């Protein structure tokens, strides 16, 4: 038997760190030393209990100017990664308002996960201060657990591309849910 | 005896490796022990080879510059079984060839049956995994330690680390934190996430620094021709490579340079240890256009290999093709043509050629995909097909030719 | 080219042998063809061996004193499969060893898998048949033709004939009648049923005479030590033997002599033909007591081998033992003792010793059998036990010692 | 599996050629060149459709002085060879009177064959003349077929040790019947 190829699709607001985590995990690089690429999308082989899987990572533009074309890549998806920044409250809001609704439509039974990003920013003075000045705290794990089950995600996971904590787990669970 | 000491050392190193699950390093220990016994027995006129029939299995044998036939025989069977467990099937015959004539002379047909059973299975596994890609021989990393205060004699030293299966950068990183935080206290260990040659001339002498860079096996054109299989490119490897973005860090295409660093370890992998000091290193810088050219080349070959296949992968084909013509997030291969292929350097005979081969590739890609879509896409293939043609015009436009 | 002619000849000889079902002779044809191609290719620097790596498979190769690697490879696989069909498993590795390095260089793992599958099976068969005795490699016969009138150039000529499986004297005899009666008319063919060196000085010049004598492979003490297995005693055999009764034909023990004739063929079996001219012969006469001694020896070893066994055969043990102590029809081992061990020649230190070993054998035989009888015999074992003891007294009596 | 060992027992009048055929077949010799042996009984390997069998041939004394001990070797028999000379009319008579009765008793279900010997003597003037002078002809095949089925032998076979015609067949059928 030849290796199985799990189509995974990443969706979430622009600037939540979508492309950053994809490139980071798949090139085995820290953000700071990406050799820039003109091409989109990413392929990575992951080891899930004995077996090698080739994970196909489809990167989507999160802006409205692309609302119409984005879903063209939604047919065939085996699992969805819905991203939001744990330090961008609007990010979180789009999850419930725009994102999981957008996908649940086309791929009704397709499983998705709740991915929260940039969690290393939780320990950042500048960012924290920015939040306070609008009367806000970064999304916390548990609150994100809630959203998850409510909206019926397989589960919720979080990571930092920058410190690469949680990074492996994210794409693991991604493969588990797609299976 | 020193051969007896060396043996003792290798045999315990082996039980440790076995415990840790580092089977190839255990196997190498068996081979080194076996090569030692063989060399000695060869000098005594009991065996006919020694060290050098083992040099094919590993060049590191050169480092080994009571015992009798029966011991040798038992060690050889040990190496064979070692190599089976390491999944280095291709290498088992090198060992058994040494013991076959002994079994024949002893008329040990049961043993011969067994060994040839193993070789049959081994060569059977080989075609399997050459096709199923399920043999995962390891990932490699440049690791460097900084901080006389906590590392001492280890300060400044760079190693290649060989890690299990598909060990990600993210995973070995952590593991070295948890390791050196549990040894030098939590808040005392810092990680350098930058691949540049670092000077201690700006490190806080208070902390232990660890730098971890992913690297891959490197080969020149002659080596790529001697090593035709993936296995040959994963065995007896001494040189590793990584590429680093720089500007004269990461900029726009017009200015994007790349540094390719080749690291040479003092011994090859696999070895009796899973980390090996770097012996030597050097680098090669690439211009933004060289970069472009190189980047473009890798994509067309990427597509061709996908197209020209029997076990065609629809998902992995769309992924590569969509990210080729239906580019949403990043710049787009056109950025190379706009910034480089307008109206310099006559080596552009390369940059153009590749763009000629590029369109031909997406076309064949579209073509192939045309025949895979379960209709539910179909429209999706049209936009792609539409984008292909669209950009095809753009390139033709700037290059003043067809597409 | 002569190599091309020789080839042609060997390849058709092979199809004939295959048709006749004489597989080992077909195999030898493949080997001779293969050795020819190898020798030639070795001279051209394309192959590294030639003739002499095949000398181990057959000494007859020495007789061979368009073509390319790929042909050689196909012939080698042909020899291997030839030898499998001849059931000469032990020999297959000698061929494959020649093609293994070629497959390795070509990275042909599928081929390597197959060849090692064959070797595993082969060595598996070997232990089987070494135990089950179901490999039947052939029976051998001295055949001689007399009668210039019908045989011509064949008159006087002696061959060793190699016949399938367990071909009995009775069967090859007939077959040569039906063969030479259908060629020289029925009433014109006569069969000489006597093993003595015959002089035409008393043959009816009117008839064609055929003399057929059963013979078995012969080896001296050095050869019996180089050839430990039955297979080694059935492969590359050049000397054959038969024994003939004579008197100074068949008489009483006091006068019974024996002539042992050793025949040497011009080539060894197996060969590219199933009959081979006798090159040379000689003989050795034995006295009646030497005869006795020799006959006695064969029986005790016969019994011991039966006794000292795991897969003990009750029927074949009684048969040999009953015919040892409960002798009804023939004379009885006592006839040797009465005619030879009374009160000559001091070599009797042999004749007695054997009689000492003889009683010890029947005893152990009784002993063993005591533990096999399903009671329905029991009485039968008693008479035997009774006869053993009875005669035991007789021998003790005449030899003036215990038993 | 190790080779199977068929115990076969030979019975019939003295002087019918019992020992002669046994030694002849098993040593692959013509009668005239037997190296005489002091030992009884014979072992021979025979090829019966692919398989090698080790045939165990038990030779019996045919005289009355041995009536009492002869049957000691009858336990375990897998098949019986009842011999008579096709040129000895008394031989034939004992078959029905003494022989097949003697055996049928101890080994009631054990199969036996009717073996007729010395058939080359049928073409002998001396022997033929001897028969005529008592008003006799050699037993013919068919007449021996009759006896066979009547007495319920598996079948009847005949051979000459001297010309070895029929010799192979005899021990073949012997193995077939024992099976
Ligand atoms: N500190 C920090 N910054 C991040 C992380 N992930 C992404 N970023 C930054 O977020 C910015 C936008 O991220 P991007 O890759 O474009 O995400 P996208 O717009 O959703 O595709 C970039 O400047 C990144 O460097 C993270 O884990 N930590
Ligand atoms: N012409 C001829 N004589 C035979 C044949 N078989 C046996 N004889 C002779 O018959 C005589 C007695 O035979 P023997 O072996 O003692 O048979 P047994 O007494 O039944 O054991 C011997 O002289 C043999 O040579 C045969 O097939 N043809």
């Amino acid at each position: 038997s030849h290796m199985q190829t799990i189509k995974c699709v990443v969706v979430g607001d622009g600037a939540v760190g979508k492309t950053c985590l994809l490139i980071s995990y798949t090139t085995n690089k820290f953000p700071s030393e990406y050799v820039p690429t003109v091409f989109d999308n990413y392929a990575v082989t992951v080891m899930i209990g004995g077996e090698p899987y080739t994970l196909g990572l489809f990167d989507t533009a999160g802006q409205e100017d692309y609302d119409r074309l984005r879903p063209l890549s939604y047919p065939q998806t085996d699992v969805f990664l819905v991203c939001f920044s744990v330090v961008s409250p609007s990010s979180f809001e789009n999850v419930k308002e725009k994102w999981v609704p957008e996908i649940t439509h086309h791929c009704p039974k397709t499983p998705f996960l709740l991915v929260g990003t940039q969690i290393d920013l939780r320990d950042d003075p500048s960012t924290i201060e920015k939040l306070a000045k609008n009367k806000q705290k970064p999304i916390t794990p548990e609150t994100a657990e809630k959203l998850a089950r409510d909206l019926k995600a397989v589960k919720y996971v979080e990571c930092s591309a920058l410190t690469q904590k949680g990074l492996k787990n994210v794409f693991d669970e991604a493969i588990l849910a797609a299976l | 005896s020193t051969p007896e000491l060396r043996k003792t050392w290798l045999d315990s190193m082996a039980r440790i490796h076995v415990k840790n699950g580092d089977l190839s390093e255990a196997a190498m220990c068996y081979v080194h022990v076996t090569a030692l016994v063989a060399e000695y027995l060869t000098r005594k006129g009991v065996f006919r080879q020694g060290c050098t029939a083992f040099r094919v299995i590993t060049p590191n044998i050169d480092e080994e510059a009571h015992f009798n036939e029966d011991v040798l025989m038992e060690l050889l069977e040990q190496c064979a079984d070692g190599l089976w467990k390491a999944e280095r099937y291709e290498l088992i015959a090198d060992i058994y060839k040494l013991i076959i004539p002994i079994y024949e002379k002893r008329r040990d047909f049961e043993r011969l049956a067994h060994l040839y059973d193993t070789l049959h299975r081994a060569y059977s596994k080989v075609t399997e995994v050459m096709h199923s890609g399920r043999r995962l021989l390891g990932t490699y990393f440049r690791v460097a330690f900084f901080g006389q205060g906590f590392f001492e004699d280890e300060d400044g030293k760079e190693y290649i680390y060989k890690e299990p299966k598909l060990t990600p950068l993210s995973e070995i990183s952590q593991r070295l934190l948890k390791l050196y935080s549990d040894k030098f206290g939590s808040e005392n260990v810092k990680m350098i996430q930058d691949s540049g040659k670092v000077n201690p001339k700006d490190l806080d002498s208070k902390y232990a620094y660890i730098q971890v860079t992913h690297v891959i096996p490197f080969f020149d054109e002659k080596e790529l021709q001697e090593r035709k299989t993936e296995f040959e490119r994963s065995h007896n490897i001494r040189r590793f490579m990584f590429e680093m973005p720089f500007t004269q860090r990461q900029g726009g295409v017009e200015e994007q340079c790349k540094r390719r660093t080749i690291l040479t370890a003092i011994h090859c992998f696999p070895y009796v240890k899973k980390r090996i000091p770097v012996m030597y290193q050097h680098h090669t810088d690439l211009n933004p256009i060289e970069v472009a050219i190189d980047e473009m080349s890798k994509k067309v070959a990427e597509l061709r290999q996908l197209c020209s296949s029997a076990e065609v992968d629809m998902i992995k084909l769309q992924l590569k093709l969509q990210g080729s013509v239906s580019v949403q997030v990043n710049a787009g291969p056109l950025a190379y043509a706009r910034a480089f292929l307008d109206d310099p350097d006559n080596k552009v005979k390369l940059l153009k050629e590749v763009f000629r081969q590029f369109v031909e590739a997406c076309g064949q890609a579209l073509a192939v995909n045309e025949r895979l879509i379960k209709e539910d896409q179909l429209e999706y293939q049209e936009e792609m097909k539409a984008n292909y043609r669209e950009m095809a015009k753009e390139l033709s436009e700037i290059m003043h030719e067809q597409l």
